[PDB]
């Protein structure tokens, strides 16, 4: 039945149903997500000592 | 007075072609 | 300086307002710096996308710190002009 | 000389608005 189940993909099928599926964080959705910009006086600061 | 007028004209026109302390026109 | 606006002193002709110009000037200088180096900090502090306006107040003190210094500053440069000028008049 | 500093100030002021070899001012 193992066997069976396996190469019917459905082992593989399961685990991405808990795994990734049942998933929160869409890894290369948050990248893809991630927009942003804003400033850092930091870089600039090292510039005034 | 008034040729005066432009030549002047035309030098601040070339300081306006652009690239002593008189505080007015120095700010 | 104050011995070097005329008196009663100094007896260091001019030279101490050129001093005394300077230290206003780095006693400025060390708030400037102490002001932002104290302030450069805490904007980092990533906490961190939906902040900053929002997020804290900051200065504040910074702000009084960011005049005050200034002000010194300035009074220092202002003494620094009081010698140069005592020393034109010596000359 | 108290106006001597006032001219120089509003000089180094243009030196400041941006754009001899007296190495110290010059570095």
């Amino acid at each position: 039945a193992v066997l069976k189940l396996s190469e019917q993909g459905l082992l593989d099928k399961l685990k991405n149903k808990w795994w990734y599926d049942k998933g929160e964080c869409g890894a290369k959705d948050s990248g893809s997500k991630e927009k942003t910009s804003a400033l850092s006086l930091s870089n600039v600061a090292g510039v005034f000592y | 007075t008034n040729e005066f007028g432009i030549f002047n004209s035309l030098w601040f026109s070339l300081g306006a072609f652009m690239q002593p302390r008189s505080l007015s026109g120095r700010i | 300086g104050l011995c070097i606006a005329a008196s009663e002193f100094y007896k260091t002709r001019h030279n101490i307002i050129l001093s005394a110009g300077i230290f206003f000037v780095s006693a400025g200088l060390s708030n400037i710096i102490g002001i932002i180096v104290y302030i450069s900090a805490n904007a980092g502090d990533p906490s961190k996308s939906d902040s900053k306006k929002n997020s804290y107040s900051y200065g504040w003190s910074f702000y009084f710190g960011a005049l005050s210094f200034i002000i010194a500053e300035m009074v220092g440069v202002l003494a620094v002009h009081m010698f140069i000028d005592r020393h034109k008049q010596l000359t």
